[PDB]
RNA sequence: AGCUAUUAAAAUCACAGAUU
RNA sequence: AAAAAUCUGUGAUUUUAAUAG
């Protein structure tokens, strides 16, 4: 005991306190281990090692591990060729006797507690409970004291922003790590060692250590392997925002300090390719700085996550359309002549003409919508309500906006009394109200956009996700369509900024003639067109105080948009029976159809749903910019590879990152998502499903593959790593083989950002498919927001079909030899939507009779409700009807002295008119 | 009496609005702040001291007139 | 018109009794036939007609009743509310406006960060000793704190030896100044 | 087209030879004839109403093409207007000074209105902002020097430079607009 | 020998509800 | 000055289809 315990001590140190003694100690630690017999990246216990506190430093552990003794030799020939570099710790080497056989030890001087591989797992695995590495990290390191964590919600960064400051800290132990990544691939080239290098070698110092599976070579040409290093520790370089020290531009724009040229600057190209070889160099793939010359939809993909994580260290004011000196007419001007991606970087236009003179309607017409011309000649503006980025203001100032209340309807309100409702027995009560806001109301939700950070996907994993949500859409036909042939339903509606102060869109969609539209088409695909958006507020019934905006894209934006989308749109809502439902009705029966195909198939079936906060705000630029690219892999045949990055390019600069007017002053969104694009509802589904799958992935390959036992899901862990980490192209067999896994155990019901899940229970305890606490860890590294856990719900039988969703209940009856599903709403919803009315002519009721019918239809399913109170919602809304139809013929009879004949329109007011709107077939 | 509170402060913004107390945004940051907390009350006790807060600021604008509620 | 198609109805009808011709009855019933085509074309441009008055009837009254409504919006809604603040049981309500409807009321409410302010206008010792009680202001159900009054152009009355000397001696109104001891 | 008189100059020869009893032989024929009028002056007349309907149809089609083309012309007109008034407000002679300095001649669009406008509007929240931003009355943003000229508070009125000390500053309804001007 | 009536469907226009 | 979509209700005009005279 106390012998071998002198010689671990070593030669030149002392003060060691053992933790266990002469014996092992047992610890859980995260592995990045793959082998013949298992491929994982979880946590495995470990029993080799004796661990022993340096008391004179601050976290110095020495650790000594033994075995076999040719083990501990042939460590040492590798120690011995690699010692000379900055990268390895300090080894020692020795052999000890037992009563009856010899083994060997390696022991290693002043290591750190946690491997990189447990900073990485803690972050990429979080939940609020078991979360005791990552806190005890972040003390020993130095980020935070102790006091911090006591706050209970220390961890949300929706209500914390504080947080984003402590990670930050964490910063220099990543950016370090790398630096010294490169340093020890340096010394394996020169030296001859063939290895594979992964997190789990290094401390939080960024030594490495622990090599016995790398193999000796003749001098030089040596070979590192480094997809995985990189690569799982993608999400945490970004979100901890590791390239910090590396900001070109080092001063503040409001000191007196500052040089005005400095502004001027857009062109990075050389500063962020500097960048690439001082931290990626054995990155191995290829990096184009600007995507515009890239070959494949997965290099575009690829070279864009690195323009996001370069994108921290550039300014602020870099980015946004580029401009250039013109001439109309003989006197000059600047207009568009580019545009700066933070994704994508720079794109030139093809077609730009710098003389113009008798201009045609659609050269008037995008002179007159780009922000060019209106933003350089108006005067400055600092908004410090804001943290956006904002120059430019009208020249007649600026101005605010209020939101005023509801009307009561006291007609309405007096009748439910009289009927008994609202009495104090607390049974039902009004839960939805008109709110007012103050003038601020816009900028102060515009300023919310503070949540958008810029996130980093782990590349390796994001291809294999992208193959397997694109299956979902392979059914759905796609492509161009002539202007001849699109449909537009509402031509009475806004047609943005500033084409809105002449005309609605009815206007524009008659003065141009079909050849102009497809003119203007055909350019767009070779040019990119800024527009601005308008934030307006919604003036509706909410049970919620917040304001919420919805932005109004400029007319050229959609009118060109939906002729590139609308025959692949058009197919989400006719095909029928897939996990998209937006064209699905709710009534016929068509709720029991939903549900009883979702349920069908899964064994031991079980019902979970999800929620997103704040959606809107928080979406990351990264995964919106895939959706665009999902939803236009159908063009193929009628668009060149060239054609279809200008229509990418366009539906950027038009939706995520513009220009937005509110108030009287232009601000430079930072990006997100506007409820006002073409293709929100379908760019959140494809989003939705981006999400659930990569639960899946990450979670299924954290099994510890060495204690399954499903040979169809072992095989499939294994072939799942493989294609991502160890394989340059995804076979496409793998996919069908994994994509054909889910829908029998992971079955979905998706609808923009609502949706639900029916997913086998007994694979999910055992984790090899999603689960909540799988939701939890996605959305912290992909989408940096909390998910609390009462804001979802589990429905462990089937019988009472999913709790909420589309904001309806749903209940099972039984009738006759069927039994079926029906979907009824809040019944404060329904009483609530008639005593406060947006209109005060609505408050006579008698003037829209058809205002309580088409109420009542949603109301009817609650007739079969079991709460007497509840019963009593419908059948209220009945005798209200009757009373105004019953007014409305003796008044004009008074009035005029003609009688209407009530058989024409008593059938209102009686059950079984409603109840053929919930019939099968 | 709850749903009652929370009935006549809708038509108490609906005769200050009019008035055009949205004109000084100090004023009117001060009655949007009751009428959204009056709402959102479950107490009625609490929701009864708002709404006299919110009927003694009405009745300073000069807005009595003739009363049958004496 | 519709008479004439009638009488030969009845007739012709009833001539199948007796021992006309069989080929007069048939250029009889062909008669007929027409003259039934020719009152249905009747029955339809006729009630054709009807439906639309009636209609025109309906849409109009509707109009008449929505333009008189939103002619008096404003005096109408302030007996609205006054009409509601009568059905709440509470006895708050009726203090304040007992007190409005006498000589004593507010006059400009200032919200402010600290605590709000109020102004009150007393025009007598009765309305005075109303609203001030133990020291304090009680108005709006709550405890108001008096920092400083105000005479007609004067101060004079702020060293509060006010119960019975100012009352006989100095000119009114007399106005106070308080500030809401509780924030909301 | 003549096919109304014919069937009325066949109803008179049927009447003529009904009334007075003429040989069924002769009335036979013409209720033969009046078949053959009624029924050609029938399907004569369908032709009356596919006229009238076109004749509507291409009323209401001109109207509507019409109506286009004044509206198209409107609004175009209404376009050079406001796109003139824009060019009219460029001050291109700084504009162009700092197009030289750019190495391609090509600047980013939210640096320009920053770099070469001669006025500029400051949003101030609190005081404790509004005296970093202020130095002497003088304020410095992107390496330029803009005094203050005009300041308005939320309201819309206007506000002394001397009103914004401390102690009046919580009077003050924030937040406080700032017009600046530069000096050159 | 082609003309009149009642229902069903499609299209256009107008108004009104619910959902993300 | 009040956005992108899906579903449903009422009314008016036109056409088509079926049955009856
Ligand atoms: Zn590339
Ligand atoms: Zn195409």
């Amino acid at each position: 005991d106390m012998a071998y315990l002198n010689r671990v001590r070593g030669s030149s140190a002392a003060r060691l306190e053992p933790c266990n003694g002469t014996d092992t100690q047992h610890v859980y630690r995260a592995f990045d281990i793959y082998n013949k017999d298992v491929a994982c990246l979880g946590k495995f216990l470990k029993v080799n090692c004796v661990r022993l506190k340096n008391l004179d430093k601050h976290d110095a552990f020495y650790v000594v591990k033994r075995c076999t003794k040719s083990a501990m030799e042939h460590e040492q020939s590798i120690y011995s060729r690699l010692e000379k570099c900055g990268a390895v710790a300090e080894h020692d080497f020795f052999t000890w006797k037992d009563g009856r056989a010899i083994y060997g030890n390696v022991c290693r001087k002043d290591l750190t507690e946690y491997t990189m591989m447990d900073l990485c797992y803690a972050l990429r695995n979080f939940d609020e409970n078991n979360c005791d590495v990552l806190k005890s990290i972040l003390i020993k390191v130095g980020a935070c004291e102790e006091s911090y964590f006591n706050n209970k919600v220390w961890f949300d960064p929706v209500e914390n922003e504080d947080i984003h400051r402590v990670y930050a800290l964490l910063g220099t132990i990543v950016s370090r790590a790398m630096l010294k990544c490169v340093k020890f691939c340096d010394a394996m080239v020169e030296q001859g060692i063939v290895g594979v290098v992964t997190l789990d070698n290094q401390d939080l110092n960024g030594d490495f250590y622990d090599f016995g599976d790398f193999t000796c070579s003749i001098k030089g040409m040596g070979i590192p392997i480094c997809t995985s290093y990189y690569s799982y520790m993608m999400p945490v370089m970004g979100m901890t925002n590791c390239l910090a020290s590396e900001c070109f531009v080092k001063s503040d724009i409001f000191g007196e300090d500052f040089k005005s040229y400095d502004l001027l600057e857009y062109d990075f190209t050389e500063h962020k390719t500097a960048l690439f070889n001082k931290y990626f160099k054995y990155w191995g793939l290829q990096y184009h700085p600007n995507c515009v010359d890239c070959s494949d939809e997965q290099c575009i993909v690829h070279c864009a996550n690195f323009n996001t994580l370069f994108s921290t260290t550039i300014p602020i004011t870099a980015f946004g359309p580029l401009c250039r000196k013109c001439w109309i007419d003989g006197v000059p001007l600047v207009t568009t002549a580019g545009y700066h991606f933070k994704q994508l970087g720079i794109v030139w236009n093809n077609d730009l003409n710098l003389h113009s003179s008798r201009l045609s309607i659609n050269e008037l017409l995008q002179f007159c919508s780009d922000p060019a011309l209106l933003i350089a000649s108006s005067p400055a503006l600092v908004d410090q309500r804001t943290v956006c980025f904002s120059v430019a203001a009208l020249g007649t100032g600026m101005t605010n906006q209020t939101v005023k209340p509801g009307h009561f309807n006291k007609e309405f309100y007096d009748f439910l009394l009289e009927q008994g409702f609202f009495s104090e027995g607390s049974e039902l009560t009004l839960k939805h109200f008109f709110f007012a806001q103050k003038g601020d109301a816009a900028v102060k939700d515009f300023d919310y956009y503070r949540y958008n950070r810029p996130t980093v996907l782990d590349i390796c994993q994001a291809r294999v996700v992208y193959q397997i949500v694109q299956r979902y859409f392979d059914i759905y036909e796609g492509g161009c369509i002539t202007a001849k042939e699109v449909v537009v339903t509402n031509l009475n509606k806004s047609a943005g900024y500033p084409l809105n102060k002449f005309g609605k869109a009815g206007l524009y969609y008659e003065s141009l003639s079909y050849e102009e539209q497809d003119e203007l088409y055909a350019y767009t695909k070779r040019n990119i067109l800024p527009t601005m958006t308008q934030l307006n507020l919604k003036y509706a019934i909410s049970g919620k105080e917040r304001a919420r905006t919805v932005g109004g894209v400029s007319l050229l934006s959609t009118m060109t948009t939906r002729q590139y989308h609308q025959k692949h749109l058009k197919s989400i809502v006719n095909t029928r029976g897939a996990s998209v439902v937006i064209g699905t009705t709710k009534f016929y029966g068509g709720w029991d159809n939903m549900l009883k195909n979702l349920i069908d198939g899964v064994e031991n079936p079980c019902l979970m749903g999800w929620d997103y906060p704040k959606c809107d705000r928080a979406l990351p630029n990264m995964i919106r910019m895939i959706s665009a690219m999902i939803l236009g892999s159908k063009h193929t045949t009628c668009c060149s590879s060239t054609d279809r990055f200008f229509r990418l390019c366009n539906e950027l600069a038009q939706v995520l990152t513009e220009v937005v007017y509110s108030n009287g002053g232009f601000y430079l969104k930072p990006g997100g998502t506007t409820s006002g694009d073409a293709t929100t509802a379908y760019a959140n589904s494809v989003f939705n499903i981006f999400q659930a799958v990569s639960a899946n992935v990450n979670k299924l390959l954290s099994v510890d593959s060495n204690v399954c036992h499903n040979l169809e899901v072992k095989q499939l862990q294994r072939k799942l790593y493989e294609c991502c980490y160890r394989s340059t192209t995804v076979d496409d067999q793998f996919v069908v083989e994994y994509y054909g896994y889910l829908r029998k155990h992971f079955s979905m019901m998706i609808l923009s950002d609502d949706g639900v899940v029916c997913y086998n229970n007994d694979y999910a305890s055992l984790g090899y498919v999603a689960d909540l606490n799988a939701f939890k860890a996605v959305l912290y590294y992909q989408n940096n927001v909390f998910m609390s856990a009462s804001k979802c719900w589990i429905e462990p039988d089937i019988n009472k079909g999913p709790h909420e969703f589309c904001s309806q209940h749903t209940m099972q009856i039984v009738d006759k030899d069927g039994t079926y599903y029906l979907p009824y709403p809040d019944p404060s919803r329904i009483l609530s939507a008639g005593v406060f009315v947006d209109d005060v002519v609505k408050t006579d009721a008698v003037v829209l009779l058809e205002r309580y019918v088409s109420l009542a239809i949603d109301a009817y399913p609650l007739s079969k409700h079991e709460n007497p109170e509840y019963k009593k919602v419908f059948y209220v809304l009945l005798d209200w009807v009757k009373h105004l139809y019953k007014t409305l013929n003796a008044g004009v009879l008074e009035s005029f002295s003609v009688t209407l004949l009530e058989d024409s329109t008593a059938k209102f007011w009686d059950e079984s008119f409603y109840a053929n709107m919930y019939e099968k077939s | 009496k709850l749903t009652d509170i929370k009935c006549s402060n809708v038509v108490l913004l609906g005769c200050l609005s009019s008035m055009n107390v949205s004109a000084n945004s100090t004023e009117w940051a001060y009655c949007v702040d009751l009428h959204n907390k009056i709402n959102l009350c479950n107490d009625p006790e609490k929701a009864q001291e708002m709404l006299l807060a919110l009927l003694a600021f009405f009745l300073s604008k000069n807005s009595a007139f003739g009363l049958d509620d004496l | 018109s519709y008479v004439i198609y009638e009488n030969a109805r009845q007739q012709y009808e009833d001539a199948v009794n007796n021992g006309s011709p069989p080929q007069l009855v048939k250029q009889l019933r062909h008669a007929m036939n027409v003259a039934k085509s020719e009152f249905d074309r009747e029955a339809s441009t006729q009630r054709k007609l009807d439906r639309m008055a009636e209609q025109a009837a309906a849409q109009m009254y509707k109009e008449a009743r929505a333009v008189n409504r939103k002619s008096k919006v404003v005096s109408a809604m302030h007996s609205l509310l006054f009409g509601m603040l009568r059905r709440l049981d509470m006895s708050s309500v009726d203090t304040i406006l007992n007190l409005a409807k006498d000589g004593v009321v507010p006059l400009s409410v200032i919200p402010a960060v600290s605590a709000t302010k109020l102004n009150i206008v007393t025009s007598d010792i009765d309305s005075y000793n109303r609203i001030q009680r133990e020291g304090c202001v009680h108005y709006a159900g709550t405890i108001w704190n008096i920092i400083d009054i105000k005479d007609n152009d004067g101060k004079v009355v702020h060293v509060k030896e006010v119960t019975a000397q100012n009352a006989e001696s100095l000119s009114w109104p007399l106005v106070l100044g308080c500030e809401r001891i509780v924030k909301l």
